[PDB]
């Protein structure tokens, strides 16, 4: 556990930290210091929007893969003894790919909304451009997030269907249906995502 | 009909990698002003083959 | 004009997308070799034919290599932030959807290559298990392709 | 006099980001070169049991 | 120079494939092909007065690229020979 | 449909108000045929739709 | 240590002080901290202390053949996101001979209680360029280690000076971000190579 | 303009270019070397044969050197921020790309050389896994060359 | 007139390495040392043969020594921010590529040494895999050297 | 004038060179000791010479102290901002060197003392080792002195 | 003449009050059920009787769900500051008083019931047990609602 050990003493150490930081400046009545304002106004949307589009196509690949790799192992173990396995559980790596193709297209729609400013100030950014780098970023954090949490599920309820296909062939028409279950949720963060960048306009 | 964009999506990554392929191999090849080029596209388009 | 880091996005997105799909197919091709090493003391005759999942994280690392020489190629001294993150974001999907799939065409790569060991029929659904692993990465390729020339 | 302002240097962020981060780095890997020496294997398995 | 069957099919596939799209890539660039400027070693100063520099740097790409085909040429001669022996 | 008429319609001249076919659709679905942003299609499109 | 201007209504308003106060017009430099700082005799005419508007008015009469008059204009309002008052240089203006140049201030702003600090608040690149025009001007500046507090001015003292100096900048912020994306992606990378194992046996 | 911390991102490019391919190239060479130590026990006479892996391990830190001098006699004392971001990310991809293609050349040669004691056929399966574990560490110098010499 | 902090990254680069090297030399003797005791129980004649990887080890060390003597004989109080920066960048290239040859050393040297207590004829592939990682801290030694004294 | 805190980092220059040559001169000698008392259950004789680990652990311990010293003595109330930093390099490079040692004698003590209880030829090596070792420390205490001295 | 960041702490004493609560419910329901489950195969005539934890742990998320709709009720634009934090500090006891309680009425569910299957008498202490458990939840609500009803 040693890589786990470095995780929490990083973690720890950076939430104490933070803790006695914001001790300090409330304390010390440097509150006004820590212009969250500053921070998210600054800050480029040109970044947020870009962290946006890149998560949502990355984290959908990320479950996608995280699913198949879940659910291939199981299939190919499982046929050494029935190769069947190989011929009909195909339908779960399919599915974790659909994840990744939801990915993709809430990546295009996403980066459809993309537009250049010509300004620093922001007041002359102005609440669109500001809110819609936030809603591209938070658009991107639902579908990569919902997307992969989608992928591993599936990849998890069809190396089970695989396992108990190996042993009975007429068990996966019934588990398959975990699986749509579990797929439903990809095509909840793709539909929220899209109300999220619904009214988005960078210009 | 989300999934047939898998069409879109292997044709354009085709045309890239063949484009990259072109300009990174035998664009050395052809983006030579000597006369001397004409034997190292030999191997380059070996390469490229 | 423009902030004299505003090139710092778009060089580390080249970076990662380098790095990420070599970590990618650096995991790949390592989890497949040792498949194939524990595989071929038995059976020698299928180390060729099992030298596939190396190859797809490979591809992998060729897509991550396309994906940072674009981005590379394309950074200019005055590169707005607008393009800066652009390339930035391309990078990351690239890199992140590479790392990925080569993590699942190792896994499911050594798995197959014992698999088909033992049972022969197994090696084409290997294969196709492999292609959909390995066109994860081609859709970070994809969306890297259109982020970059947005 | 006065009550002046302490002169900061105006690239406080940047030195300041520099030497934390590097200094922050640093430590890390020897906190980790050290935790992989001293959790190195004692190397005398072959003795282990002789002894004990 | 006795060498594999198999080595020398591929020599001559590969000496039949140069052959063609060379000479054909050849053709192209002597017929100032627009499609593929960005392959001519041109410079700043060929911008000067007119199109006859770039054309004149195409042909040069053309010599080129009918030089590697007759190299290939050769190569292919040389793999038959060998497919010839064995 | 809606794909192959917009390649026929729409124009260079047209094209500032050219709408987005994946804005469209999702209207479509959404019910959300807003009074603002890109302009219908074609006339009776809330209705069709 | 030269004293700070100080612009009094019936007591201390406007307190100025500057390390160094060089300006240069047409590239022609000049030092004016010693006929600004301790001067008895300098012309603050012009200026004006509203209660929520400050405009400090240096004047030179000899300077580069004209009298110029250098007026610094500070507003202090209420910001609705607090309760706090908060005061913004908002901009500076030079009077030559019947004319006039603007320069943006970019960054002094704070509390309205607590001065301002900030070393180098200059119109060069170099010399971080809080000062900032676009239409080209003849006229640069510098006050190097400028302090200013024109509202909540109590005696001869400046309040605390928040500063320009931060811990973080908006590109260091960025690029901190950033880095830290990648290094959640490489560390999450690097987990899975570590944990990958090789085979202690083979098959007979 | 040209800030006085331009040259740090240079500077530690050709510190990460150096160190990273290194440490890839160890990880390589010492795990090659574990496996070569745990066959040479029995199989005596390919001892020299089987060093292979030690040379492509070697093989990324002559990459990593490369792209480290390349850096390192490119550092003016008024480099531009941009220039330097470009140092960094060439001496990052790199760096890090070998330390992944050391990673995969040491998982594949200790478990090649470890199995081709038992089956002296899978030398060639190991070294094209291998050549494909370098090529990853090839694009990383692809790229760092790419970028630096921009 | 430059700033007075511009000294901390060269002491830091200094100090670096000659403690990252030590570090990677504390490893390669401590390990070298196990294996070296493990064998010497029933191979006596051995032990002096085998003190090689620690005499490996010990040069990474001095690379790190040589390196931090010439940043201590470099500093000065005026130090300009970019040498500053180059002392800061060959100090982390030198400690660190030492640190990972030392461990690849240790490694190498301890499975070696056991090794040649059953094979003899595994010493010259132990010396030329030791070799092979000592050129690892050489060249961490040299791209050092190129930038302090750059 | 200079900074009211520029002689905090010579303190903790000297605090750390004595306060991680410490931790490394008890991590040695609590090895050793281990290590004696798992040798003196059978071999009471070598009771004696067995503690020369614990020697050279409390002569890097001397190390540390002898920079410690140096560094207080150095200190002053206006000691220049590049003068803290000296004595900082110093103190860390004598203090994480030493600790280096320190591991390295510890290990190779354990483990060269258990195998003399066994084996009496490899008596000399555990010496040489330990040298070896040792030097270490010694590299970073020459570091620390030309840093401070300067 | 407030701050409109002033409703943000009430707004996560809300959020807090129903989530923290919520997550030591799932806790004690999930640990319960897989009591009741592992203990139903050999006495199924008790689960009912046994059903007794998931209660208690319903009964602390409506603690939980009590306070978060107090609080956003409580809620306006022009919350001052004070009772923002009062609602924020009603929020987190109440939230974490009542993860804490259904931590333990979790752990002693399922030791309850699985003891109960094995010893009928243990149920009413188990009860008491439970009772004490919910008491803390209890008191988490009192003190949420003196802070919220200021
Ligand atoms: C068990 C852990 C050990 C306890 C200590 C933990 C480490 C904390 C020390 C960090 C190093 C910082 C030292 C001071 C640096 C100089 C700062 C400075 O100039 O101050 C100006 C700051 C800010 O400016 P100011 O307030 O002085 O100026 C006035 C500002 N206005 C007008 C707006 C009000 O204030 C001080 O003077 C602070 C002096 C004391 C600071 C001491 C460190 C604070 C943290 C202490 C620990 C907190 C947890 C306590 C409980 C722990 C129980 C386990
Ligand atoms: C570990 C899990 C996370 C929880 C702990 C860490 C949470 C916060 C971590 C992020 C960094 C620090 C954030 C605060 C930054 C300072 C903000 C600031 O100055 O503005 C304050 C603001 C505004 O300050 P102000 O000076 O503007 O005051 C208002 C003045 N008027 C109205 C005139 C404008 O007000 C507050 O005090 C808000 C409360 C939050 C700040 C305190 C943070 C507490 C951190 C945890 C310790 C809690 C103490 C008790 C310990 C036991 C807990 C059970
Ligand atoms: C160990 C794992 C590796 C590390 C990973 C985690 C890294 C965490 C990142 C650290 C950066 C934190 C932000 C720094 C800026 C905020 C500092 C601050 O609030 O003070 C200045 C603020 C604001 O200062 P100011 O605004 O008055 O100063 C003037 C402004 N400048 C300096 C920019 C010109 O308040 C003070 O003045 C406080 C002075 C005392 C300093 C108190 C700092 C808190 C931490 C000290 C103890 C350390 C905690 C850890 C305990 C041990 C480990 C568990
Ligand atoms: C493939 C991914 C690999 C893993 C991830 C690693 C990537 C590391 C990349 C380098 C660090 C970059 C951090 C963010 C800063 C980016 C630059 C930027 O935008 O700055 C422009 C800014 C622009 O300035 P500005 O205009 O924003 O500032 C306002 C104006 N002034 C400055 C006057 C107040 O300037 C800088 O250069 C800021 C300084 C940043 C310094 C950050 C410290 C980094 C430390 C490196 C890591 C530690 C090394 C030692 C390791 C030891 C061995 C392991
Ligand atoms: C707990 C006390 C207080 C601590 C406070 C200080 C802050 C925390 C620092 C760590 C403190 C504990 C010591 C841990 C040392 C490091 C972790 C263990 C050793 C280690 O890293 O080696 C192996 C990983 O390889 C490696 O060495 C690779 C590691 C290097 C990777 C660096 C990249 C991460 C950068 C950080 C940012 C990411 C943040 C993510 C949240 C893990 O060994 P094992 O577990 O397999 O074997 C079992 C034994 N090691
Ligand atoms: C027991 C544990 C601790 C619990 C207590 C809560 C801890 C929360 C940690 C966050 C920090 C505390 C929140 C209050 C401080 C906010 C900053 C106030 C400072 C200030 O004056 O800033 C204003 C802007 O702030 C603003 O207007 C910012 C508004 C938003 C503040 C809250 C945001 C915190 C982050 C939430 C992220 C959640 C992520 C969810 C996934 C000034 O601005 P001005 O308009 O006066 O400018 C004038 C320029 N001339
Ligand atoms: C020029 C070079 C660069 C200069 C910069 C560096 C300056 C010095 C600071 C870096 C650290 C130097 C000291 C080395 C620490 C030794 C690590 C030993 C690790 C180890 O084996 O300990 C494990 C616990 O880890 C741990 O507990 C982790 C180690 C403890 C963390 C050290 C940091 C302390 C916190 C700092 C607070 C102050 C911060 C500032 C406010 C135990 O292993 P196991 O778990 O298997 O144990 C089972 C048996 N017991
Ligand atoms: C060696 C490896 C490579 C280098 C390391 C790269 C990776 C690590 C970097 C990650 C960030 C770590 C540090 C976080 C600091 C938190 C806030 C500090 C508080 C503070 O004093 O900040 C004030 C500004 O912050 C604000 O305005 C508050 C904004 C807080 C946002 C924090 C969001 C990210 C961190 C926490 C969430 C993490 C999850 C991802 C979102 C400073 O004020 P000033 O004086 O400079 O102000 C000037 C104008 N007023
Ligand atoms: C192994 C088996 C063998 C494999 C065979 C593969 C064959 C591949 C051969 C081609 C490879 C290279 C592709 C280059 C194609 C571009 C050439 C091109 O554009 O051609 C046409 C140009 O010359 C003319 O167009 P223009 O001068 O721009 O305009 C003038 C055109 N008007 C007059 C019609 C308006
Ligand atoms: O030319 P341009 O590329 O510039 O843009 P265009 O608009 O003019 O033409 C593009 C035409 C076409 C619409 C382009 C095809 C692009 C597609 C991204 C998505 C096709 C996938 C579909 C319809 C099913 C998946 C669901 C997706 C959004 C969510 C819908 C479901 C719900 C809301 C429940
Ligand atoms: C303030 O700074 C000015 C320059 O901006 C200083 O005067 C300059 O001194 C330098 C160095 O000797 C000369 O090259 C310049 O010619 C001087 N003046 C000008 C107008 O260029 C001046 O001494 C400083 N004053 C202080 C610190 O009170
Ligand atoms: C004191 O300063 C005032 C204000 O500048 C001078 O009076 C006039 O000020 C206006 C506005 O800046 C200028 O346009 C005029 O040129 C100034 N008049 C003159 C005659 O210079 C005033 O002169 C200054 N008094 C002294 C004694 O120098
Ligand atoms: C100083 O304060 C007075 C009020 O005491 C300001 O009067 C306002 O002036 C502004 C700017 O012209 C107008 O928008 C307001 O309508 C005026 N009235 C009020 C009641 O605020 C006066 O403007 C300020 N001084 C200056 C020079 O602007
Ligand atoms: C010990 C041996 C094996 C090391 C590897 C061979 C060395 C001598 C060679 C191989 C290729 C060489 C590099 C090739 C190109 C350049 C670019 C030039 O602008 C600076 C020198 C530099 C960066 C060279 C440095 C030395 C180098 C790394
Ligand atoms: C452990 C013991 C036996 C080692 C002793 C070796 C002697 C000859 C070495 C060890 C450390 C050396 C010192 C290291 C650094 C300095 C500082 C420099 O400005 C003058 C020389 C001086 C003072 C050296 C003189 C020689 C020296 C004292």
């Amino acid at each position: 556990t040693g890589l786990e050990l470095l995780y929490l003493g990083i973690f720890v150490a950076f939430w104490a930290c933070m803790i006695v930081v914001g001790i300090c400046y409330t304390i010390f009545d440097l509150g006004f210091r820590f212009d969250v304002a500053w921070f998210l106004t600054e800050t480029s949307p040109f970044m947020w929007s870009n962290l946006g589009i890149g998560l949502a196509i990355s984290l959908s690949v990320v479950g996608a893969a995280w699913g198949i790799y879940i659910t291939g192992s199981s299939i190919i173990g499982g046929g050494v003894k029935a190769p069947r396995i190989k011929t009909k559980n195909l339908v779960s790596i399919i599915f974790c790919e659909a994840v990744a193709i939801y990915g993709i297209i809430m990546a295009i729609v996403i980066s459809n909304m993309a537009e250049p400013f010509s300004a620093t100030d922001p007041k002359a950014i102005g609440h669109r451009n500001y809110h819609a780098g936030y809603s591209m970023f938070g658009a991107g954090l639902t579908v990569g997030l919902s997307n992969l949490f989608c992928g591993v599920c599936v990849g998890i309820v069809g190396s089970g269907a695989a396992l108990a296909d190996a042993q009975n062939p007429s068990l996966f028409v019934k588990i398959l249906i975990v699986e749509i279950f579990g797929s439903a949720i990809g095509l909840f963060g793709v539909i929220v995502a899209i109300l999220q960048t619904s009214r988005v306009k960078m210009g | 009909t989300a999934s047939y964009l898998r069409l879109w999506a292997l044709s354009l990554a085709h045309a890239q990698l063949s484009e990259v392929l072109w300009t990174m191999v035998i664009h050395i090849g052809l983006h030579v002003r000597s006369l001397a080029g004409g034997l190292g596209l030999f191997f380059i388009f070996a390469a490229f083959a | 004009n423009n902030p004299e880091y505003s090139s710092f996005f778009g060089v580390m997105g080249a970076s990662s997308a380098m790095v990420f799909s070599a970590m990618g197919a650096a995991y790949g091709t390592a989890k497949s070799g040792t498949g194939i090493a524990a595989m071929s003391v038995m059976r020698p005759e299928l180390i060729m034919k099992s030298i596939i999942p190396v190859v797809m994280a490979g591809i992998i690392a060729i897509y991550g290599l396309v994906v940072a020489v674009l981005i590379a190629n394309s950074l200019t001294d005055g590169i707005t932030l607008y393009r800066s993150f652009l390339q930035l974001g391309a990078g990351l999907s690239v890199g992140l959807s590479g790392l990925a799939a080569g993590f699942a065409i190792g896994i499911v790569g050594d798995a197959g290559v014992r698999g088909t060991a033992q049972q022969p029929r197994l090696f084409v659904g290997m294969i196709l298990i492999l292609i959909f692993a390995e066109v994860l990465g081609l859709y970070g390729l994809i969306v890297a392709l259109i982020l970059s020339t947005k | 006099p006065y009550n002046l302002a302490y002169k900061y240097n105006l690239e406080y962020s940047v030195v300041f980001n520099l030497v934390l981060w590097i200094m922050t780095g640093l430590a890390l890997a020897v906190i980790i070169t050290s935790y992989n020496i001293w959790n190195m294997d004692p190397g005398y398995d072959s003795i282990i049991y002789r002894m004990t | 120079l006795c060498c594999g069957p198999k080595l020398a099919a591929c020599g001559i596939v590969l000496s039949a494939w140069g052959v063609i799209m060379l000479i054909m890539l050849g053709i192209f660039f002597n017929v100032h092909s627009a499609v593929l400027i960005e392959d001519v070693p041109f410079t700043e100063k060929d911008f000067e007065n007119g199109p006859q520099n770039i054309y004149n740097l195409y042909e040069q790409v053309s010599y080129n690229c009918f030089i590697a085909a007759g190299l290939y040429l050769l190569l292919g001669g040389f793999s038959f020979c060998q497919v010839r022996l064995n | 449909i809606l794909i192959f008429y917009k390649w026929t319609a729409y124009d260079a001249h047209s094209s500032r108000n050219a709408p987005s076919l994946l804005i469209h659709f999702i209207n479509m679905f959404l019910f959300s045929y807003p009074e603002s942003g890109n302009a219908m299609l074609y006339s009776g499109q809330k209705g069709i739709q | 240590i030269h004293p700070p201007v100080s612009y009094n209504d019936t007591a201390p308003r406007i307190l100025f002080w500057a390390q160094n106060f060089s300006v240069a017009y047409k590239d022609e430099w000049k030092d004016l901290t010693s006929l600004t700082f301790g001067v008895e005799n300098l012309n603050l005419t012009g200026s004006f202390w509203n209660d929520s508007f400050a405009m400090l008015s240096l004047t030179y009469e000899p300077l580069f053949g004209a009298t110029v008059t250098f007026k610094f204009i500070l507003a202090s309002r209420f910001y609705p996101v607090s309760a706090r008052y908060w005061f913004t240089m908002e901009r500076l203006e030079i009077h030559s001979n019947g004319s006039v140049a603007h320069f943006n201030v970019s960054q002094v702003t704070g509390p309205s209680i607590y001065s301002f600090h900030c070393e180098y608040v200059s119109s060069l690149s170099k010399k971080g360029s809080l000062l900032v025009t676009n239409v080209p001007s003849l006229w640069q500046m510098t006050l190097h280690n400028f302090q200013i507090q024109a509202f909540n001015v109590t005696g001869e003292q400046f309040s605390y000076a928040s500063d320009c100096a931060g811990f973080f900048s908006p590109g260091i912020w960025m690029g901190l971000l950033t880095t830290l994306f990648m290094l959640f992606i490489f560390t999450y990378g690097l987990h899975m190579i570590l944990s990958l194992k090789t085979m202690d046996r083979f098959d007979d």
